[PDB]
């Protein structure tokens, strides 16, 4: 939305009272520790591979 | 680790360590031939069209 004001140049606002605002900052930190046995993914069970 | 000495902590290792020893050959139980003759030994062939 548009709210446009112009200009003043002997007019101040003063806010009068005041509101105590709790927010929510979601922040990720670790991920998951995977491992990998790259003779049994790629060859299974074979002797020959 | 491709070493003859090693540092000190904790590793992830391959198998190394058990092998199999015996054998199932398990199959069904036909034992009749199958007609190698009127195939191989027979009296008549076609034309090949
Ligand atoms: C600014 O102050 C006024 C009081 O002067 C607040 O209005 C009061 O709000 C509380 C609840 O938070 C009520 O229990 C009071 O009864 C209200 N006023 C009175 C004294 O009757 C106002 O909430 C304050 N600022 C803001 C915007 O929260
Ligand atoms: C700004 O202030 C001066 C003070 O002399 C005045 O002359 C002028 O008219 C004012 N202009 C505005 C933006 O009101």
């Amino acid at each position: 939305e548009d709210q446009s004001v112009a200009y003043s140049n002997n007019s101040i606002a003063i806010p009068t009272n005041f509101s105590i605002s709790v927010t929510t900052e979601v922040l990720p930190v670790s991920m998951t520790k995977t491992s990998v046995d790259c003779n049994m993914y790629i060859c299974g069970d074979s002797t020959e591979c | 680790t491709k070493s003859f000495s090693v540092e000190k902590g904790i590793y992830q290792t391959s198998n190394f360590r058990v092998s199999p020893s015996t054998e199932v050959v398990r199959f069904p139980n036909i034992t009749n031939l199958c007609p190698f003759g009127q195939v191989f030994n027979a009296s008549t062939f076609p034309s090949v069209y």
